[PDB]
């Protein structure tokens, strides 16, 4: 899936 | 303006009140300008891909192809100012912690650069994330000056769910755009006969996101 960054 | 005030006073009501929510002059000029450059630079030296396949016929010598993109994660050299936009983005969102419906942005997408080449192309009516994957909030700047959509269109227009009328946002310089990323709107941007620029980042819900590989 989408690759997620944590802010 | 400070961006929790810009948060506090404008984003959370708005957001809760239409589901869309319009900041024009987002950054100014100067930095405006400069992610310009950048995101002009990408696209003169070939970063983008070619472009969505429009009409892929028979002979594809004259295949038509429309919105090109590339994914930024901030920290690619020449793309500081982009990277600069991203933390800004961020610390709007980071500020409107748990007053953006029952949502808890945890984190976000790369940003998607892109670029409507100006051939006529636009993209169908969609919305973002129809099947919860998790992504709750879409966030685009615009970097198109001047822009006139009477003579260059690519207009975006939303179709708010519980409404008869929708919603024309035109691609302004530094403008920043919020809409919730589910079924209440669906969305498409309208063809566009000049070069239009957009980078748009989404930020998930981190419920959503957790059972997004289980639901
Ligand atoms: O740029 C705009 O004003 C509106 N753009 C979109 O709604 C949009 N949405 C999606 Cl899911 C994609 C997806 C891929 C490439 C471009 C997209 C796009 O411009
Ligand atoms: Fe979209």
């Amino acid at each position: 899936m989408d690759d997620d960054f944590q802010l | 303006l400070p961006a929790l005030k810009l948060a506090l006073e404008y984003i959370v009501p708005c957001m809760n009140k239409h589901g869309i929510c319009v900041v024009d002059d987002f950054l100014g000029k100067e930095t405006g300008q400069q992610i310009g450059d950048e995101v002009r630079a990408l696209h003169d030296t070939g970063k983008f891909t070619d472009g969505q396949l429009v009409s892929q016929k028979s002979d594809s010598s004259k295949d038509i192809r429309g919105d090109k993109i590339t994914w930024i994660e901030g920290k690619e050299p020449g793309c500081e100012t982009i990277g600069l936009l991203m933390s800004s983005m961020d610390d709007l969102i980071r500020h409107c912690n748990g007053k953006l419906g029952s949502y808890k942005i945890n984190g976000r997408t790369k940003a998607m650069v892109a670029c409507y080449p100006g051939n006529g192309t636009g993209y169908v009516r969609h919305v973002d994330n129809p099947n919860g994957d998790g992504r709750c909030v879409t966030c685009i700047y615009y970097l198109n000056k001047d822009w006139d959509a009477k003579v260059s269109g690519g207009i975006l227009r939303i179709f708010p769910e519980g409404k008869a009328q929708f919603a024309d946002i035109e691609p302004k310089f530094d403008r920043l755009l919020f809409f919730w990323s589910d079924r209440r709107n669906p969305h498409e941007v309208q063809p566009a006969y000049a070069t239009r620029y957009a980078i748009t980042v989404w930020y998930f819900d981190a419920d959503e996101r957790a059972r997004a590989k289980v639901k």
